């Protein structure tokens, strides 16, 4: 992980 | 008895329901109706949001009485 979103 | 849920897009829910049950069950019900899951759905009731596991009666609410309903999904996919 490491990266956020929300997708 | 009977109580009503409202959305503030023009829609009224009418649900029977016991003095006993638990803000779970009418969430449960208004899935079967409507079609939200009840992760997704937020009930406000004389200005407090209801909590899953308290009951009509903990809240006093009564025939009649109406709840309002909101939508509340925060995005999960990620990290
Ligand atoms: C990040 O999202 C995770 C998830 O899988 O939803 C959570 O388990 C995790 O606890 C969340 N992290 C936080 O709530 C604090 C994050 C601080 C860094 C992000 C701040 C807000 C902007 C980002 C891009 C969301
Ligand atoms: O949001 C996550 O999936 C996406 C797919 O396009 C990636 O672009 C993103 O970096 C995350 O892995």
């Amino acid at each position: 992980x490491x990266x956020x979103x929300y997708x | 008895m009977q109580i009503f849920v409202k959305t503030l897009t023009g829609k009224t829910i009418t649900l029977e329901v016991e003095p006993s049950d638990t803000i779970e069950n009418v969430k449960a019900k208004i899935q079967d109706k409507e079609g939200i899951p009840p992760d997704q759905q937020r009930l406000i009731f004389a200005g407090k949001q209801l909590e899953d596991g308290r009951t009509l009666s903990d809240y006093n609410i009564q025939k009649e009485s109406t709840l309002h309903l909101v939508l509340r999904l925060r995005g999960c996919k990620x990290x």
